């Protein structure tokens, strides 16, 4: 349920914020992922 | 929907190009935990046990035994919604303003969605990393004019009850009074247990290029950002010690654990700027669109942020 | 509107120091990693030593008689039990719930062990201690036998803590 | 003297702050803005921009326009100009307004937040009779003539 | 103790009395199944008649403003509105969020018809009313136009809700 | 909240990390005690020694 896959089509504005905020806490585990001090 | 809402279709294309905050930097991924709610108030609630006298010798035949105790603290964390209001082209509109290089009036400064909304989000993405590391918000640089915030909403330099050092005017170019400053609040400071952890400090330009010098006649092979980390070593047993510069901070130095049992950041999954479905709609080419984002959510122990500002009068 | 809530919140303060456990809001995590000295507090319920065959005993009261020595009052109501020493000791009030207002107290028959507040910090170590009008354990015409194992330790403004282990009635 | 600069620019601009990057000339509008604000446009007569505008009569072949004026002539505040079509947007009198005007460049330096100001003949700002406007900020110099001011109006006082 | 908790209740009395919504709670339910003369209430917010094209500011608030004329008051910290009248009214405080403490004000180039407070019981209808410096509506140099609709309805020993529609200022 | 009463399992964790804590000070210092002064400690057998004492 993110933005990032191409196959997700949300139906209604609630399911939109629901994958923008999915799509956010991805992007964050993905950056402190490739993140080295 | 994206067969219906042309604006919410270019956000989902556009999300992508914005870029991710400096503020995580700041913190382990450990010390951030997710929420669910956009305003209001969460109450977290912490058990410690203690030990009411010296224990008891099982021998022979005995029922009298000591206690031990519990004791619970409660604190509350209060967050805050915020929007801002942005001017764009109508969708339809787009067609008769499109150019060959461009598209868009440049005479009356009037954009398309897309671009728009990804100029605002940087915009909010900005303010609200000045507000996680400064804890206030303000648009002017001389730092007055502030929005009134509410109670329990602090960021990492205007946290209560932490320990704060003054260098003086005079002294404002002394590395070593700086350093002696730093020494004295990194006395004061109090980690309890959990002192074998990680430290992060953060500077301001200036004081990196003044920590980049060569160590005080004069040494070599050493310099004062080598002194401060091995200062730091002698009080977190040892562990490791990061640098990080921040053009936010002015004349400040920000000492803080990169445990998540002293400090731990727990912001609303709606914090990021978010669209709103609200788009007002006239006759003319001219459409507004609302954005979204919350404030709020950083929790401390007592006495374990160190601050030191050189006064710069 | 501002001045009411000042003095709002100095009443409250004031109520909430004549309480077991007062339930405050605070903006940070207090800090006690140290393990000595971490069970002086006035939230600290029952006893240092606690046996299983230890009798108790609930009972409506009247006014705040937490850690104090208790006597029995008779109006219609019930008997209720009130703060008080002297000759009319009945036992000593060890818990409290106030939402049923409800004392949990120690019989005078069964020894004791634990802290108990003092009337004031002139209480030492092998001291022979009353129960005053207040039931709060003064430094000596002793009905009961009270010896304090510890120095008074003050808490708040008035709180004083004192280990004092009763084991019956004199002679 | 125009909504954008007339002479072009030799160097990009640096998007890195965020702070005081909005005391422009060019920001154009409120900075508080209402979706339930009535927005006119009209004929422009000379340069109304960022003015209090008054309605001008001409022989009569052609219509009415606005021109940079106050006293007791005030209709609105001129927020917008369309070059192209000679188009003034104003807001009138009798709408609630907050952004940047003009100020007139005499005694700004005392001009301070929370100051009362009365348009002049000219459309420009100034301290105090007739119509309510109170500064918001301090005056911000643009160019050696040209000063802006952040102020509310909210209609005629008694 | 007793005299600790009388201190409390009456605080809290006093501070709630100046609050929209104050939250008591009651040991029983009220009967109020007549649908006449239920809206004369301390918070019945916004107004008797509004229209969708109405301006609504928010604005950071000291005091209690509420169903008050205000004005603005500049320091740092951004302008707030504070109740008071005279040549200085702003608007009207329609609405409060206590937990943001952020007060709706309706700009006086807007027109509005509701309930606000009076400075006493001395108001009759078809009355010339201006704003006095705490905010409060007074029998008639009135700068503004606001007429009352109905007479001064008493709800506490200071609350007083008269119905006035306010059109604008006068010449 | 008001009577300080936990479930068994947390109870448990904290009163074991609590005696985990005495463990350690005890084979530390080489007595045992739970006031910060060092007074009142317990009276222990001969043969018994931390590193310090």
């Amino acid at each position: 349920a993110s933005l990032l896959d191409s196959n997700f089509v949300p139906i209604n504005f609630t399911e939109f914020v629901q994958a923008i905020s999915n799509t956010y806490k991805q992007r964050r585990i993905q950056f402190y992922e490739n993140l080295k001090r | 929907l994206f067969d219906e809402n042309y604006y919410a279709k270019a956000v989902a294309n556009i999300i992508g190009e914005v870029k991710d905050p400096i503020m995580y930097k700041w913190f382990s991924p450990d010390q951030i935990e997710d929420v669910d709610l956009q305003m209001g108030y969460q109450k977290t609630v912490k058990w410690d046990a203690f030990l009411n006298a010296n224990p008891t010798t099982i021998a022979n035949e005995v029922n009298t035994i000591s206690t031990i105790g519990f004791s619970s603290e409660v604190v509350r964390l209060n967050y805050l919604k915020l929007q801002y209001k942005f001017r764009h082209l109508k969708q339809t509109s787009e067609k008769f303003y499109t150019s060959d290089s461009y598209i868009g009036d440049i005479n009356n400064n009037l954009l398309p969605f897309a671009q728009a909304y990804k100029l605002a989000s940087s915009e909010i993405i900005k303010l609200i990393n000045h507000f996680v590391l400064t804890g206030t918000v303000s648009i002017q640089k001389d730092g007055k004019n502030q929005k009134r915030l509410l109670p329990n909403m602090y960021g990492l330099l205007n946290m209560p009850e932490q320990i704060k050092e003054e260098v003086a005017s005079g002294d404002k170019d002394k590395m070593d009074k700086i350093f002696e400053k730093i020494e004295a609040g990194l006395s004061k400071l109090e980690l309890g247990d959990e002192f074998s952890t990680p430290m992060m400090v953060i500077v301001d330009p200036a004081t990196s290029l003044k920590l980049v010098k060569p160590y005080a006649a004069a040494s070599s092979c050493e310099k004062w950002e080598d002194v401060l980390i091995q200062t730091i070593k002698a009080i977190n047993n040892r562990e490791d010690v990061y640098i990080e510069t921040s053009n936010l901070l002015k004349h400040k130095i920000l000492i803080y654990p990169l445990n998540s049992e002293l400090i731990k950041f727990k912001p609303s999954k709606y914090m990021l700027p978010t669209p709103n479905e609200q788009v007002d709609k006239d006759s003319t080419d001219v459409a507004h669109s609302y954005i979204d984002f919350v404030l709020g959510g950083l929790l401390a122990t007592r006495k374990t942020i160190l601050q030191v500002n050189i006064k710069q009068s | 509107t501002t001045q009411l809530v000042k003095e709002y919140q100095e009443k409250r303060s004031k109520l909430e120091k004549f309480m077991k456990n007062p339930q405050h809001d605070a903006s940070l995590l207090s800090n006690s990693n140290e393990f000595r000295d971490k069970n002086v507090e006035f939230f600290a319920s029952g006893g240092t030593r606690t046996s299983k065959f230890d009798k108790l005993e609930n009972h409506p009261f009247l006014g705040y008689p937490y850690k104090r020595g208790v006597k029995r009052v008779i109006q219609h109501y019930e008997p209720h039990v009130e703060a008080g020493g002297g000759e009319d000791l009945y036992g000593i009030c060890i818990d409290i719930d106030e939402f049923s207002k409800t004392a949990t107290i120690v019989p005078i028959t069964n020894n004791f062990e634990g802290y108990l507040v003092a009337k004031d910090s002139t209480v030492k170590v092998k001291d022979k201690l009353i129960f005053n009008k207040d039931g709060a354990l003064e430094k000596v015409k002793a009905t009961i036998n009270a010896t304090a194992l510890t120095d008074a330790k003050q808490i708040s403004n008035e709180v004083y803590l004192v280990k004092v282990a009763v084991f019956g009635n004199k002679a | 003297l125009m909504k954008n600069p007339q002479q072009d620019s030799g160097l990009l601009s640096n998007s890195i702050d965020f702070r005081d990057q909005n005391l422009i000339f060019s920001n154009s509008g409120g900075v508080c803005t209402s979706s339930k604000d009535k927005i006119e446009n009209y004929p422009a007569k000379g340069y109304p921009y960022k003015r209090g505008v008054k309605l001008s009569f001409g022989d009569g072949t052609t219509e009415l326009e606005v021109e940079a004026g106050g006293g007791d002539d005030l209709y609105g505040v001129c927020s917008d100009i369309d070059e192209f079509s000679g188009m003034a947007t104003v807001i009138p009198i009798t709408n609630n307004f907050t952004g940047y005007l003009t100020l007139k460049k005499d005694g700004q330096n005392g001009v301070n937040p929370g100051d009362k100001l009365n348009f002049n003949q000219h459309g420009e700002l100034e301290k105090v009779k007739s119509v309510n406007a109170i500064a918001l900020s301090k005056a911000h110099k643009l160019t050696e003539d040209l000063f802006i001011v952040l102020a509310s109006v909210f209609g005629n006082r008694a």
